[PDB]
């Protein structure tokens, strides 16, 4: 855990950040300027008042301004006052601590949502991150709950929960939702609902600030929290967000290290999150291994996967065994097709459920890669020997010699056939027998709306030169979703089942009732097959094959974001469309407002085949 | 200390 | 890249 | 009155045309395959069915094809059936007929919008429009009243008037705003109310079709229309459409050439028009006097209209009688400056006013623009003589001769303070008597949010290169707005007035109440001067001087529409920022939903200094 | 150093690659097809031969392939043969050992110059580049000498452009392949070295490596590897660069190990300034010019100018000289010198000036007048701290700025790269009406230098400078700040623009540069000399550089299309530093050997902002 | 152009 | 940024 101390009162600075860095504390936010030194801008004498106006640059180095310093707005700042002398000051001198934070290059400026209407602010934050070249963050002070609907009831004669994260919203979409603005999220004693929390780790949530008032006492005086907050902790913990402490040391007996302290206690106390690690919302092409070919690179973390690999070789062990009695154990030699065999997996696969099942196979080993076949035959020289014959082809174009009793094949990808397996099966389904079995025999895809302004943002920064300015928001990503918020639960898409005895191009309409209050940003997608009969692999957040990691989600990201309301169902439409040359998906959302078909004719993405 |  | 991705 | 007939029977095609032609229709709705002849694409025998499948290309010339024929999709296409084997029919026999109208080179094409759900239709108009290089118009034929809310009421046991319009909003959203569809607009019997008529006028109507069912008898038999139909008809006319007649002859006793004769007589029942015709949704861009040198054909244009320069010599010629009482009137000379004289209509308006006020003025006829002065110069040696004094410098930084009893200039524009009238008369008020006036005395400006389709395509077909992608939603547009639908009316935005004897960044905030649910697609301004005590130029659409043409209204447009609904209230903000070199706009929506702040930092617009 | 071994025979890759690796080279240059296994791909029997065709990826790990091995290309494969059968069989085989390596991961692969036509091997190279993702480097292998013309005169019938052959070759080949970031070359060192400029040509081009055959190698008088003075110069030279050196042939000198070959080699790295120490990781880095008028400076920018002590050394002696000129040593006690600091900063030329007053024993009152409100604030620190009722600190422009009284010497640091790119002439006439007639400015004078170079490197660099939303080629048209390392200079530089202080600041000047060489021309380097008083000068023309002074990089002004000079052809290009009342800016065309367009028309891609 | 308009 | 650069 990585932590700060807000503090508002900073007599000597030096001091301050030594009496800060011993108790354990990693930043400082501290005001740059004093927080009761109003200055006047417009009007005489007070214009003109002498002397320096802040501290000077060299009380810390340059590295110590840079890392260890996020700076404060002076809290008499009201750029949306209902005074124009008031509202101009504030905007001159927000201006004037902003530039004086950027000359000093600090790496956050912590600023105030406390009210609804933030436009003038927005406009004033706008404008100075167009204004010059810097690079602080802005770190949006904002509350879980409005500072009035968390007062006590002690006045005689005087949206509830999703209050302050429509102040958030109105700024960030005042400020076109900037990749340097973010949210510095302020947990008070009254926590909200659980679905406000969801919308809230949807967010750019850099920090949290955890006041030591919301702190609770144990028997034995520490600071401790409640079990809400408690869970709150372990949910921004997941997000690596920054705790900053604020307040005065509620607990005099103790020191100030009692906050941190139980913060690390909470942070030691919290295989595919290790894969995961630091591809978090990092977005990806995905593969096209029928029209590209995969480095060897490519082919390691496939093969680094032994549950994908270990599920099929129980589905081939389970088909050798119903497709071959014990009585012909010896006499019977079932021929089976690995379909892009790639560097041998499949193979091996398919020999060592032959070996555990105890049945005799013929193996083809089809593969298009000239680079894997390479591969391919140094195997069978080398280990495979006659059993395996080792085919250079396209499955599609292959004439094979003798027709198949299982055909197995691993071209599924991250939303089932994004990389044209029912293509190259029903190509390669004309040397089947005709009591043949696939592996996969089936596989669906499911979607599933999700909210997330860092996935909007990246999908925005992959624009590009030489393109069409939104391309990037007609093609699929494979993204190891993180910072998201998923708005209702999956729903199954697209179904293609191998061998297919009967058009690939399909039009789904699924409609996802929204419970709560949402802004959609785009669609996940995922995928269940069944190998064999109860043999699956599932990447489904719900049904995912544990310890898997061969398959991120995908997104189908939306151009324009859909804000959507309690009780109001998101409709959406995919198709599945086709050419004699190339595969493409087209989506548009229907309901609760249209959209733009995304992808026309595959403009933007197309899978070649 | 970190008992609740 | 990871996850069937580039 | 451009007209066409729409026939769904059409024998021979030759025969026909010819006698559309000599009824007098100019084009003609027919469908190029036959309605009735369905056609199979996956099932055999009737997918191989033999022989042609439609007319020959060859039965009319060219010429004929392209400027005669509007085409019509056969009515058994249902692309959004719920059967999928006729959806997928409909699929390719859409594609089949679009593709033949496209090889036939027709100027259009009508689909019908008959129900809710056409998101299939549009997947396949989209992906038409994207393939091949073809110019075809799409008429998408909606009604004003949907079909099953015109049905009698004759059955024994069995959103009202915006359904339609959300049919049509829906499909041209799926189709992402495409320039070319377009609406053709049924007309039938029950017509819905004024504010229904106004969304639908703001759309692009390029056809508009009238049943024969609709038209009314009179004592001698011809057909009529009522009169909320004939207020229709010339609300439409206004528009430029082309009037479609369908259905069969209703007055058999007369001709068909009856209902055309009806509507050849309305539009021959029908000086700022005949100015704007030809420049209507025209967006040009505002002009800048300060920085850029005009044209000798700018000025010409300004001096076209006598009705300005007349309010200017009547404000002139009342200050003057203020000025000087009678009995001094001999020996008192009063100092005139015109600023940014031009070519010098102001300064021959002065001299007018002057003798009509029999007044002794001494002029001087400031000019920045070294071209102009050449023509005020040789009007100075020809006819001004001694009186008028030509100074070729800026107003700001002329260092004048006397002070000023009254500086006269015309350096407004569309948004009134848009040319920097507030910079360049703050710059050139130290040279004015502290009793001195300034015409224009004072000028505000007014906005209204406004929806127009047509104006949102064509700010979007601004898109330049080597730019910002979407840099042409953040530029204001001089623009004679003619297809589009006022949301609310005008409010004030800014007002400055000279002398200012007391900062010209300003800032907005403009609630406006909609009493109707449209969809917001920018802000139109107008602005209002008073020159003069009781002395007025105008534009705005209700308070506008009467033919005077010198200012068009100006058009801040917003990069995504805003769907409003009604009895909400768009809330917006407008500043108006500047720096010491430069001067701009920003606006943002904040209500009901917020938009990002348009243009910040000048970055896409900016008015030099 | 790091050194690699180029081999042709490899028998057993984890064998040899440890071999290799156990006597200290870093990488391994094999082949990975075999170099006498033709293959064939159009006509059978031979093209349907079974097997594999190479030996298997897995023989390594993926980050052994990624890292350690540069794969060559085989031998027959002759993609540019007059024979068509051969030209496509060498055309698919380049094309599969090509996509094999990539398919490897290799980080590297060799390809040869070793002919005067390669079109059809740039066209496929050219193609397998625009084709997949992949992110190997190919150097293209180029003799220093054509091999025709190493071979000993002992043909009876046949006795034995000389010396710019295989650069015209490799110039042909990156051109064809429009100056790809991915091809560079990989440099053979013979017996015999041409002369210095060929030298010199040879050292501006994306060498990425050279190749050091054993048979150059002389012998001791204790029997071991070493390399003439005439190679240990050029081994000297292409250290700078730090290209990796591979060492190809057998061991020549067999009675020591082929270790010798490599400690040799190690021992001249070990045995080969501040300036050098403080540019490094900024050589061929292109960075924007500072603006300090229009942009407020970050206080980490300061710190890298207070960071020069030369530059103040010479600024206080400079007005050391001026204040004892100033004043007689009579009148000293009684005579105060109206100083003014133009553009402050954040203090060091104050404080320059009151240590030259202190060492001069003069009374000077100060003026520190600063329009960056930012460093208002250090400034005022100092002076409440520090300087006292000595400085007036002055937070306003000097442009606008209303002087209490008239300065006996104006001071200021406004000088960029190319000594007038940040407004100095316009910022320092708009501060003469507050300096006395007899009044000084220091600098007192100060001369812009520009001399022709060639980079493709540069070239490259300003390309990839390209950025979306703005003209596609207006990179061309700004100057660049630049610690232009891989670069040859093509003449000397000459006198652009000079302007001296107190005093129209709008120039056109005319340089025509005598050639002696045969290069393709890619821009200008822009240098300055000042005069701050007498003959204390600041200089960063690379003849008359101020030793140890860091403050300056040199500017470039880059062309839009290289252009290709002869021997004994001037290049005549043309300055014109023009400006109206908002914006100043550079234009600049070459008139001659061949006409380029005027960059930066109007400042459309590049102006200064007043 | 007509109207305040290029 | 060094040399007078960004
Ligand atoms: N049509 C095909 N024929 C043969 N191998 C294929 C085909 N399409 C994909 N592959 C291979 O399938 C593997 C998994 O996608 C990869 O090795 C890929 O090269
Ligand atoms: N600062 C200025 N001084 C003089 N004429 C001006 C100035 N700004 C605009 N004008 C002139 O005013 C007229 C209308 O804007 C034009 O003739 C234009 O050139
Ligand atoms: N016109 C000016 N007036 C005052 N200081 C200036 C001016 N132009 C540049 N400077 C300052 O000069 C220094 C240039 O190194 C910076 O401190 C910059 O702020």
């Amino acid at each position: 855990v990585s932590s700060g101390r807000d503090l508002n009162c900073v007599p000597e600075i030096a001091d301050t950040l030594g009496a800060v860095a011993k108790q354990g504390f990693d930043f400082l936010c501290m005001p740059v300027f004093h927080p009761r030194f109003k200055r006047e801008f417009i009007q005489e004498p007070a214009k003109n008042r002498p002397g320096p106006q802040t501290r000077s640059d060299l009380l810390l180095s340059g590295r110590d301004w840079n890392t260890l310093i996020v700076g404060k707005l002076s809290p008499w700042i009201r750029p949306d006052s209902k005074v124009e002398k008031i509202r101009r000051n504030s905007e001159a001198a927000m201006l004037q601590e902003l530039n004086f934070g950027a000359y000093l290059g600090l790496p956050a400026f912590l600023l105030p949502l406390n009210q609804e209407d933030n436009t003038n602010l927005a406009r004033v934050l706008t404008n100075h991150i167009h204004t010059g070249h810097h690079s602080s963050m802005f770190w949006m002070r904002v509350p879980l709950v409005a500072p009035e609907d968390l007062r006590d009831d002690i006045i005689e004669n005087a949206s509830g929960e999703e209050k302050t994260w429509m102040w958030w919203h109105n700024f960030r979409t005042l400020c076109d939702y900037s990749k340097r603005i973010a949210v510095a999220l302020e947990i008070g004693a009254d926590l909200p609902s659980n679905h406000v929390i969801d919308r809230w780790l949807g967010e750019p949530i850099k920090a949290a600030i955890l006041p030591t008032s919301i702190f609770l006492t144990n028997k034995k005086g520490f600071p401790v929290l409640s079990k809400m907050h408690q869970r709150l902790i372990f949910r921004l913990l997941k997000l690596e967000v920054q705790f900053i402490i604020t307040g005065t040391n509620h607990h005099s007996e103790k020191e100030f290290c009692s906050y941190l302290q139980y913060l690390e206690y909470l942070s030691q106390n919290r295989a595919y999150e290790l894969f995961a690690k630091g591809y978090e919302d990092y977005l990806q092409s995905p593969l096209q291994p029928l029209m590209d070919n995969l480095e060897s690179q490519t082919y390691e973390v496939f093969e680094k996967d032994p549950i994908k690999y270990s599920q099929y070789q129980q589905a081939i062990y389970k088909c050798l065994l119903d497709r071959v009695p014990e009585e012909e154990k010896d006499t019977n030699v079932q021929v089976l097709m690995v379909l892009g065999a790639g560097r041998g997996p499949l193979v091996n696969a398919s020999l060592r459920a032959a070996k555990q099942a105890d049945r005799r196979i013929k193996l083809y080993a089809v593969e298009k890669n000239p680079n894997a076949v390479v591969t391919l035959e140094n195997w069978q020289f080398e280990e495979w020997g006659s059993q395996v014959t080792v085919v250079s082809s396209d499955m599609r174009e292959w004439v094979a010699p003798e027709k198949a009793d299982i055909i197995v094949s691993e071209l599924l990808g991250s939303f089932a056939d994004n990389e044209l397996s029912p293509e190259c099966l029903d190509g390669a389904q004309h040397f089947l027998k005709d009591d043949g079995v696939s592996i996969p025999g089936e596989y669906t895809s499911f979607l599933a709306p999700i909210s997330s302004s860092k996935l909007y943002n990246e999908v925005r920064a992959c624009r590009e030169k030489d393109r069409d300015p939104e391309a990037q928001f007609e093609m699929p990503y494979v993204v190891r979703l993180h910072n998201f918020h998923q708005l209702s639960a999956p729903q199954p898409c697209f179904t293609f089942s191998h061998p297919n005895r009967d058009d690939n191009n399909r039009y789904c309409t699924l409609e996802f009732p929204v419970e709560v209050n949402t802004v959609l940003h785009g669609f996940a997608g995922y995928f269940e097959t069944v190998l064999y009969q109860d043999i699956t692999l599932s990447i489904r957040p719900e049904t995912h094959s544990p310890g898997m990691f061969s398959w991120f989600p995908i997104l189908f990201p939306i151009k324009q974001p859909i804000t959507v309301r309690e009780g109001q169902t998101i409709c959406v439409r995919f198709w599945r469309c086709s050419n004699s040359k190339k595969v493409w998906y087209e989506w548009a959302v229907t309901a609760p407002v249209c959209s733009a078909i995304h992808n026309p004719t595959g403009r933007s993405y197309t899978i070649g085949l | 200390q970190f008992e609740d | 890249g990871r996850g069937r991705g580039r």
